[PDB]
């Protein structure tokens, strides 16, 4: 639910 | 019958989460001075930033 | 010597079965097959490790 790694993907 | 047992994916899942970038803000003043001639009924742009 | 942290155990409980098809040549009706399982939670080790 926070900032992922590579940019957002759900 | 037996219990399931969990998976890593919920901690493998926050390994990946990159931390907030710390960002250094400040408070200052940007004053400015313009000055100029213009005529009525036209829209002049005196500030732009 | 290598240092022993913990351990943990658990039974493999044997849990009857009743056959509820009918008899047969094979084995009767209210025969007695079984299965196996075992686990559980442990609380293995705390430890903290100086090389």
């Amino acid at each position: 639910a926070r900032s992922m790694r590579g940019g957002i993907r759900l | 019958f037996g219990r399931k047992v969990p998976s890593n994916a919920k901690s493998q899942h926050n390994f990946s989460v990159i931390p907030s970038a710390n960002i250094q803000r400040s408070v200052f003043n940007r004053s400015s001075g313009y000055k100029t001639t213009f005529d009525a009924g036209y829209l002049i742009p005196v500030f732009l930033d | 010597r290598p240092e022993y942290l913990g351990s943990g155990s658990f039974d493999i409980n044997i849990n009857p079965v009743l056959q509820n098809s009918a008899t047969t040549d094979a084995s009767p009706q209210g025969n007695l097959a079984a299965y196996g399982v075992s686990g559980g939670v442990n609380r293995g080790f705390s430890h903290s490790f100086v090389e």
